[PDB]
């Protein structure tokens, strides 16, 4: 008799802003008498936060803390932080490529392959580990 | 190339002449700052008077590819490429463009391995249904500005050579003259693929003396 | 140096019970717009 396209996940890193529930839902949990009771000028709120640490940003550190491993977004963010993957936009080996490439070899790398190619390196050179003289001037 | 061409004095042709006399004649170093300064005026003129409207326009409000959502981009592509009167895509390359964008949306917003939500581009013959189904599969993309990687991919596949030039200006940059001028002839005979089916947007070549 | 310290962080949703429905709705709309703007800024700055 002669002679299905499969779709691959791509890193979509989210800022993880707090979930804003509907007003009735957010009002049910709080007391009914809180409305107008507090001086909001006197209430202090953490509107932003971030960090730089052994596990990259707050997002990657939180992923490693909570789930013990990096998701696709976390692993791609860690590779970008560690310089394993750089972004490229334009002609590359003739054909036009737009996406992550290896920083050293400049070859295209897909978000699927970022984990398989850099998980070991990220784990070995993140977190608590032997002191690296190259990071502390020999 | 800068060669003279006689065209009917339409609104689109007058915009062409104004850009020739104020933007395209400038040197390369002056081109980009001028486009940045006159971004709003250029966008308004493209959306009002030219066959290639500013792409990032939602509900008539000027936007940018970065300030547009995936659903908005897909809807804009369907609006500018799919002809409702004929109930078919104007060009198969344009159908492939829109389908590739939807495939990229699915890749961006899928969490793991999954079958493509558009297996064949022939399913795009009902683009409203295809957009509804894919953005129901990935509802997060309805209220989510385009990823910068996706913007770069959109521009690259607008620059794809094996493709009919897109009927809009995606971004104002050094290649704005290319986007503005390339593929400016078929619109005269295919007014059904124009924003308001208006000749004033399109440019028609004609002879000033032979027009008598 | 005996630098003892404590802080207490309460869930943000207990704040939103101290405001009106209209104020909360406009705040939510502003936060949604700001989150979209911050997302595009963050991804642009990350890639470039």
């Amino acid at each position: 008799n002669g002679n299905q396209v499969e779709i691959q996940p791509r890193a979509n890193i989210q800022l993880d802003f707090p979930e804003l529930k509907p007003y009735k839902q957010v009002k049910q949990i709080a007391p009914a008498e809180l409305e107008g009771l507090l001086d909001l000028e006197r209430v202090i709120v953490v509107t932003g936060f971030a960090e730089v640490g052994p596990w990259g940003s707050a997002r990657t550190r939180w992923e490693m803390e909570a789930f013990g491993e990096f998701s696709l977004e976390g692993c791609v963010e860690m590779a970008w932080i560690m310089g394993f993957i750089s972004y490229h936009n334009g002609n590359l080996k003739g054909r036009p490529y737009t996406g992550w490439v290896d920083s050293k070899t400049k070859e295209p790398v897909d978000d699927k392959d970022v984990k398989a190619k850099y998980e070991t390196s990220i784990l070995e050179h993140s977190g608590i580990r032997l002191i690296e003289p190259e990071l502390f001037n020999g | 190339m800068g060669e003279p061409i006689h065209k009917i004095a339409t609104r689109g042709v007058m915009l062409w002449k104004e850009f020739d006399e104020t933007i395209f004649n400038l040197p390369k170093n002056k081109l980009v700052p001028t486009l940045e300064a006159k971004r709003d005026y250029i966008i308004s003129r493209l959306n009002a008077d030219f066959q290639k409207p500013w792409f990032a326009t939602v509900n008539g409000q000027a936007r940018d590819l970065a300030t547009m959502t995936y659903e908005e981009v897909a809807k804009r592509l369907v609006e500018l490429m799919f002809i409702r009167s004929t109930n078919s895509w104007f060009d198969v390359t344009w159908r492939t463009f829109t389908g590739d964008f939807l495939r990229r949306v699915e890749e961006r917003f899928t969490k793991s391995k999954t079958l493509s939500l558009i297996q064949s581009y022939s399913l795009l013959d009902k683009p409203d249904e295809a957009i509804e189904k894919v953005f129901n599969a990935y509802p997060a993309a309805r209220e989510q500005f385009l990823n910068a990687q996706d913007i770069d991919h959109f521009l690259s596949m607008c620059q794809n050579p094996m493709q009919k030039p897109v009927p809009f200006v995606p971004v104002l940059d050094r290649r704005f003259e290319i986007f503005f001028k390339k593929d400016s002839l078929w619109q005269s005979e295919h007014l059904e693929a124009v924003v308001d089916q208006d000749v004033q947007r399109t440019c028609i070549l004609h002879g000033p003396v032979a027009a008598q | 140096g005996q630098k003892g310290g404590q802080a207490i962080v309460v869930h943000p949703d207990y704040l939103y019970g101290a405001i009106t429905e209209d104020r909360y709705n406009e705040y939510v709309a502003k936060v949604s717009a700001r989150e979209k703007s911050a997302y595009k800024f963050f991804h642009n700055g990350m890639i470039y």
